């Protein structure tokens, strides 16, 4: 797949209160242009939500689940049809439970440390969590010891720095708040405004 | 004569005789009803002859032509803010986007639209696209 987040370029961290304001704010973002959309779990009953929107896997969307923190709650986010499994912090345990059933997963990560042991289960592509901690300083600063790594970063992107995380050698970037806040008309245009600004740099 | 009675049109609209060039297009468009060409050329006289409501029409049969003129959606956005329809003109403005990110104008004007339509931070994160492009 992994290509696919170079194609793509933005995820949609999705998250609501409500089952039908989350089916609401995924469709603004998919006419807006972003395919990568990453339901979180703090949602009640996201694994409904995601075989819920079953019909944007044939309009060209790639919907998962995002933050994910125990293993039996990555069962009913593989059982619901999420496409990639998102966490904010690396579970080995899920890390094994995705290869198995052959479901890309994306842990969590912040140190060095944690970049080496979700290395050494395979991954080569992290979450960068939390972005506006870490900066893009340190995505240029594994560019070096580990060449192999690509990032995409969550929290801490917005549209005045979305082409600072790029040109220092991130994958994709997923934005929360500053591109789901907002009218299922206002998210729509969040997403072309966005998805424009990142064509550019 | 479906290309002939085209370039009579731009010739009359060289001349500044716009309704004259319309009826050029429009038998143009008899004579291929698919010359979208002709269908684009027709709203931008229109437009200038102030049918703005006529004009709109014919810039939407344009983009159902050949559908990712962002000249076009530029067009039926100018169109469509000076008409009223300021939601549906940002709307066209905003597939104009999604085909040229590059367009330094349809930013600027789509931060217009949007400033009169209420969202200053929606504006102001389009104003700041198309300064973003063009020294």
């Amino acid at each position: 797949m992994e290509e696919l987040f170079k194609k793509h370029k933005i995820v949609a961290v999705l998250r609501a209160n409500s089952v039908e304001e989350a089916k609401e704010k995924a469709l603004a973002v998919f006419r807006g242009g972003v395919h990568l959309i990453e339901i979180t779990f703090t949602v009640p009953d996201a694994d409904t939500v995601i075989k819920e929107l079953s019909f944007l896997k044939e309009k060209g969307a790639i919907i998962g689940a995002g933050t994910v923190t125990s293993l039996e709650q990555c069962q009913k986010a593989v059982e619901s049809g999420a496409e990639f499994i998102v966490s904010p912090h690396l579970d080995p345990e899920i890390s094994k439970f995705c290869k198995i059933n052959g479901v890309f997963y994306m842990p969590g990560v912040m140190t060095p440390t944690e970049l080496v042991k979700a290395m050494k289960l395979g991954h080569t592509i992290l979450k960068l969590f939390p972005g506006e901690v870490v900066g893009p300083q340190f995505v240029k600063a594994m560019k070096g010891p580990f060449p192999n790594v690509k990032f995409v970063p969550t929290g801490g992107v917005n549209d005045q720095n979305v082409c600072e995380w790029f040109k220092a050698g991130v994958l994709a970037v997923g934005v929360g708040s500053a591109l789901v806040k907002g009218t299922p008309e206002q998210v729509e245009m969040l997403a072309v405004l966005f998805v424009a600004k990142i064509a550019g740099c | 004569s479906a290309l002939a009675y085209v370039m009579l049109g731009l010739l009359l609209s060289l001349l500044n005789r716009l309704s004259l060039a319309a009826e050029a297009y429009k038998k143009a468009i008899e004579l291929d009803p698919n010359d979208a060409l002709a269908w684009l050329l027709l709203g931008s006289v229109l437009e200038k002859l102030k049918r703005l409501d006529e004009a709109a029409e014919a810039y939407k049969k344009a983009i159902e032509l050949k559908p990712n003129d962002a000249s076009a959606w530029k067009e039926l956005g100018k169109v469509l803010e000076k008409l009223g329809r300021l939601d549906e003109a940002a709307k066209a403005y905003a597939e104009a986007i999604k085909l040229d990110p590059s367009d330094a104008e349809a930013a600027k004007e789509l931060g217009k639209v949007l400033e009169k339509l209420g969202q200053l931070e929606l504006a102001e994160r389009a104003y700041q696209l198309a300064i973003e492009l063009d020294p």
